């Protein structure tokens, strides 16, 4: 399953990548409606006032273990906080029909795993504020729609997983 | 006005993006934009501000915080009068002619109801600040005829696509339980003297995937299961159940009549956190949660609420009213032949429905030190126009299991018409 | 006449639509000049601080009475307007010749109207900030221009007008 | 330095878009755009503050704030050194060269001037702060010879379309009177005491639309008649002038010459407002302002100053200097010939002008209980050479009607010429 | 060479053109990489607090004399300065390749120039803050680059430099 | 690795742009791009911060505040912790599949590394933020199988284009004199005492172009100049050397080995500014530095140390090492054969290199009340495998001239060997 790994048992901190979009945040900010050939844009500022960190620690790992572990190895978020940067989306609407695009943030994914027999005994994760990203779907008042376009039940990245480890040491 | 397949307490409803008010007093403005030029209406974010519309049903108790904190279990939404979110709409006018640009605010309408045995009993509507529509179209001439129009009533319309998504969120005034380690294959919970002042729910998850069956240790009262939306891999610990006070919950299977003796059926992922809501036992006798995992086919009842059917020793109509699965889902009956058990002692029966339509299953439940076993009897393609008749061996056990194919009503009434 | 309506007598509140240019003011705010296929942009932000509402009271309607009818049934302009709304216009100059293009505030036209006899006795108007519009004329230092091009003498809508009312009551 | 056909007063003349100073004194840079490459200059607006140009002939009057208070009254220009109007230009290079751009700051040119007379005793200009200048070409050779060339002299260039929009503004020193009820066909003004003491401008508006006469008692002084740009279809009473405080004018006709004795006839409009301005009346005997609205076709004299001539009586020239109309529009004469009416008796007159030309119409004013009635007994194409004689039965009124074709100078003189 | 000028003797106040760039200041703002098609952009604001100009008097003209004289004749820099001015530029990196460009401020030169016997006696130089350049080329980890591209070791003007004089009185 | 024909002092090196550093720790963020949809990351400069990384061998001297001011005097950088230089990327998906955009903060890596005698004995990296890089590629599959990878080791790796540029910086804890007024065709600078205390640089400028030769009055020590860099086409005063407190300087020529007995000869420009180091000279005689203006093909040494060789009156091998010019550049040898005058008398001689390889040139000195001239004696097209004898005039004197093809060592041998 999820919780086979091929680590010499201890304690790792690992990235599991980029493009991780959260559950039922979804329509969070809203979304935008155009028609007829118009160009719809939306954007962001991940300031540090708003785009704030997600902890789920375990008993092995806080807050604070999982925090130092990750600015130590990778990307120090604490710091690029303080540094505004932004990015936005753009789409036509087709020629006679409806455009619908809503945003969500994005992170990166970094968990603090406790092995034991190449498997991972205890698991704690860190959500760090990204970008963001855009769905769109064509559209009349007569279309029903599925809806996970709307949904998301569980975690999950719209990049390819990631699995970059390395073992903590002390 | 649908019927809402789920059990008594509050939901958060998503009911779509694009809601705007009547007579453009959300109207942000309109650019002409003349042939071979470009136009664009901006909000930029130079204020952060934002004015959500509220509308309540019970000032008292749903009152806007109340409403937002609701939103905010279901959603998550974090932000309610403020964004940093940006839109823009962007539109250039062909060689020939002129184009009109309009472009109003927008809300996405967030319902909040208190849900009580098919009865929407309180409600309050949301309406979260969105990020706009933009209309288009050939501009209107300068000299076409003003015409007298009065205006239209005050009120929403429904502009973005049709979206209706149900969130259960915990009720806020019943208290939370927790079985801190991930339940064995066998359990038992002693439900806290708590209970006689106000249902609990009750936080666990399997140490191993399968199916459960759960119950009180008298089928009463009856109970239902949750599951913890999104609460599946995140912070993970073999030997403790990691909470993340996820207060979203997606209803599995179970009811709240009281006199529905029964017990569940469901299948558990480990690697998720479950909610199993215990009603209000006015008693001061102690109740108990019983928990075991199941194998065989009985998982062929994976999530659905056993009904132990009784007063069978009779003769014709034998109804059962139960709170209706959805369309998709099931909900079983147990039956115990009235007589003792000798292979040929038989009775006949004719299952059947009334309410709502759905397509029947016959299982004749056996034992095993292996655990249980059904054996399929026959099947039923219509349980509304069921007609067929059954026999039954006297003093032996049969599980009836019915899928909802058509949801007309509120509750489903089962019918274990006994010929003989 | 503009003073023939087919209501019942009474005081009402008209919206006369959106798209109102005023007299005499086209040029305020400045032109610009390009040339050579280069492409020219003229924006603004009508900030509370500048875009303020024009009032013309009557006797039988003040300001007051003219705001709160209108912001009752139609568009609350007076919290709008905390919010900062932007707008732009692009035009490419023509390969070997001038382009010229200047901006006005466009406005929703509000009247406050006193029927009798199917006639508009008393007429209050409001002109609360809209957008903007620009025109636009390619030149030279030996064309001249119809002086129209620069110059409305008296209010009026480039827009279809419109007229949607609804009877005050009290 | 043309003929200026207006009236005594302050007018606001926007003289045009596109003025910048020479020597790049209002350069903001110049970019070098590489082939596939974009470039753009922008002005954000991150600082609201602009720098407007000025320049006045009296200090004193004419000081900055005075002149910013006319183009106020002119145009209602409401920001005169601050901005939040962005302009941004962008050009991409071809692939196979390399393009300059540049960009200035520019102004529009509002010149204030005090005319009095066909001169212009005051003057100041102000420079209103504009929304740029780009300028794009191949981008010149780095190697390009550089030539010694001599800075050009200070001052203007006018780079944008040609314009020049007149528009002329209440004498801010002379008080504004006002007749408050909208004027039927009938109605009679006494001119205030303050008449004595400075020239005043009338505000009123007509019940019905039509053609009007209006006159002092004596045609003594000239009236001169104004409408208030923008005045119609705004804020509007039956029963009472609605004020706008528009001190923007729009000069009918009228005449400040001293002894121009004569009445106006002139098309009113009830949806407006106009302006009728009485010169300084000096002397202690109460003035008075009469209005009547003229049915028939009086009307072909539709706003034009009607001059009473004076000393028929003799022979040869009879000349009459006026403020000249502008091309296209009239000025009129009225005549009743000198002798006693009996139809056969009669006088020979040759009609002429002098210093403009123009289109001349000969009309036999009647009387009718129906009100007055035009009879057209001549028309002539050419009036500065006209040399055919007509015959006027004496004792009878004509109105000769001139349409100016052709602006040489500030006077339009007239020519009665009596051959007998 | 540089010294002979047509002039008679006096003291000139000349505009040598916009479009200067300054030596060795080649990549003091940095560059950005970028490949594939996407489109790079980069641009900046010469807010009074940055753009600062650059003096290099001689005995008989000071700082006060240059700046004085200049902006007598010339455009007023220290005026201008108060309002932000933006410039940007952008440049598509091609199909399977990477793209490099980076930026620098350009000036407009002003000289003070001492003339006796049509030769240039004394030479004051002025920089006065302009706008900005941008430099492309096209890469891969195995090209080497003429360095020149990088650096520029003499004050020179990328368009075509320019001799406005006026002869300075008292 | 390679080798560094530089003199001893100090140098800021500009190694590229696009550093970065491993395992995403500059990362900005990745936006998924969907089909016909466009993207974009924007560093807006809402805040004007900016962090560098900076990493020194010797954080006493070589400090982050110290390699600043290097970086300030080699390259004139202002600001090194804030930016008001905005970037942007943007992409647009193509129709037929996602795009993924990945955007990093990056550094431009300079270096300040102290060199003494082929050596770097301290050093600095100063990581300046720059604008940015982005990586744009077809999306990657949210299905694609998850790789176990271990993170990379801590540090640096380079995106952008190849770059290595040299600047070199006045040392600035060795003092700077001046020689106020251009030098004229022969001038003599008296070295003040300073000298005995450390080396010193002194900044002049020639009042006439041409070629020099600059030595002290025994040719010891050896002298080093060096150009000002930008220092031409600014300020300048005929009678006066205007500074411009330039601390860029660029290696013409010059040796800092003790025993180096030389002079120099070199082509100066009067627009520009030059400084000669002057060792420091541990003695209480006071020194010179004599500046020639040479005309006539002397000129031929153009930017070169002419080293003068001694004990020659010996047979077999006569090795001289010397700091190698670099690849292009030129260094040269005088010789005055032992032996007194009277043309017949010669002596064989074998010129040769032994480290780096070359282009040779030998040329006979020759004095006239003209000034000198060099008489091409012959020319050598291998000097590291030069065997060829050549006979010269005993007591006459020779110049041989180096020009390196190829720099294998930081030390040129050259052997004038004496065959007799
Ligand atoms: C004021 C008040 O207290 N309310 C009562 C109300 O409870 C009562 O309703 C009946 O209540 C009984 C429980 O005591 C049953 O629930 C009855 O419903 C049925 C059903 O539809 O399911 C009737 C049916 O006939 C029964 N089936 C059989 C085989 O007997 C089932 C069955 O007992 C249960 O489902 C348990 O398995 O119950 C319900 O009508 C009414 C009486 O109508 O009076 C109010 O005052
Ligand atoms: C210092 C001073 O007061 N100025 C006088 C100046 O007024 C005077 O000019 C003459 O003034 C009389 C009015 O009193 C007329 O206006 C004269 O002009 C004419 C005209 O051109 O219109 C002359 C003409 O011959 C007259 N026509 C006839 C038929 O008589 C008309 C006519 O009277 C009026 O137009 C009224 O209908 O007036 C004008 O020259 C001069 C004398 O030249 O002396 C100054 O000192
Ligand atoms: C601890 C200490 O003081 N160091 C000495 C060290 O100086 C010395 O090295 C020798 O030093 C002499 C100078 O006194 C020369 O520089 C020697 O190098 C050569 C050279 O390679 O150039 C050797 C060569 O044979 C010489 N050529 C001739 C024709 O004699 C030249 C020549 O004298 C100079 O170039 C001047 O023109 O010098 C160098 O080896 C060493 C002894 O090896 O001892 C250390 O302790």
């Amino acid at each position: 399953s999820i919780n086979n790994v091929n680590l010499a048992d201890g304690n790792y901190v690992v990235n599991r990548g980029d493009g991780w979009i959260l559950s039922r945040q979804n329509q969070n900010l809203g979304g935008n409606i155009s028609n007829n050939g118009c160009t719809a844009i939306v954007g962001d500022l991940r300031i540090r006032e708003t785009a704030t960190p997600y902890y789920y620690p375990t008993a092995s790992f806080n807050e604070e273990y999982i925090k130092n572990n990750v600015q130590n190895v990778f990307a120090n978020f604490t710091e690029a906080s303080e540094i505004p940067i932004g990015f936005e989306f753009s789409k036509t609407a087709p020629s006679n029909k409806s455009l619908y695009m809503y945003l969500q943030y994005t992170y990166i994914r970094y968990e603090i795993i406790k092995v034991l027999q190449n498997t991972v005994t205890e698991r704690a994760v860190l959500y760090v504020p990204s970008l963001g990203y855009v769905k769109s779907i064509e559209f009349n008042s007569e279309e029903q729609i599925d809806k996970n376009f709307y949904f998301t039940s569980q975690d999950k990245c719209i990049l390819n997983e990631k699995f970059i480890y390395k073992k903590i040491d002390d | 006005q649908t019927i809402l397949p789920y059990p008594n307490g509050l939901y958060v409803i998503n009911k779509g993006d694009g809601y705007m008010r009547t007579n453009d007093k959300d109207l942000i403005g309109t650019l002409l934009i003349e042939s071979s030029t470009s136009g664009s209406i901006i909000q930029p974010r130079l204020r952060n501000t934002t004015r959500p519309l509220f509308n309540t049903s019970n000032p008292t108790i749903f009152s806007q915080e109340y409403t937002e904190a609701r939103l905010n279990d279901a959603f998550n939404i974090q932000l309610f009068n403020t964004s940093t979110t940006l839109f823009k709409f962007v539109e250039e006018a062909p060689t020939n002619k002129n184009i009109s640009m309009k472009v109003y605010n927008t809300y996405e309408k967030y319902e909040l109801i208190n849900y009580q045995n098919g009865n929407i009993d309180d409600k309050a509507e949301y309406y979260l600040p969105s990020l706009g529509k933009c209309e288009v179209s050939d501009a209107p001439s300068p000299q076409a005829p003003v015409v007298e129009t009065p205006v239209d009533q005050d009120g929403f319309i429904q502009t973005g696509p049709n979206e209706n998504i149900i969130v259960g969120v915990i009720n806020p005034s019943e208290n939370i339980e927790e079985i801190s380690t991930p339940i064995p294959d066998d359990y038992t919970y002693n439900i806290p003297t708590s209970i006689q002042n106000n249902a609990c729910y009750v936080l666990f998850k399997v140490n191993t995937t399968g199916v459960y069956k759960i119950t009180t240790k008298n089928n009463l009262p009856p109970l239902i299961i949750y599951e913890a939306i999104g609460s599946s891999n995140r912070n993970m610990n073999s030997n403790n159940l990691s909470n993340d006070n996820i207060k979203a919950i997606k209803y599995i299977t179970g009811l709240n009549r009281s006199d529905a003796k029964s017990y569940l059926i469901v299948s558990l992922f480990k690697d998720k956190n479950y909610y199993i809501r215990i009603p209000q036992i006015s008693s001061s006798t102690t109740s108990q949660l019983i928990f075991k995992r199941e194998l065989g086919n009985i998982s062929d009842l994976a999530d659905s609420t056993v009904n132990i059917l009784d007063n069978l020793n009779t003769s014709g109509t034998h109804y059962y009213t139960r709170q209706s699965p959805d369309v998709g889902n099931y909900i079983s009956y147990q039956l115990t032949i009235p007589g003792d058990f000798n292979n040929i002692a038989s009775s006949i029966f004719s299952f059947r429905t009334r309410n709502n339509q759905g397509i029947g299953t016959l299982y004749r439940l056996t034992e095993s030190i292996n655990g249980y076993n059904l054996i399929t009897i026959n099947n039923y393609s219509d349980l509304l126009n069921n007609v067929e008749p059954i026999s039954l061996l006297n003093g032996a056990t049969y599980i009836f299991r019915v899928k909802v194919t058509e949801l007309n009503n509120y509750n489903i009434i089962f019918d274990a018409y006994r010929n003989s």
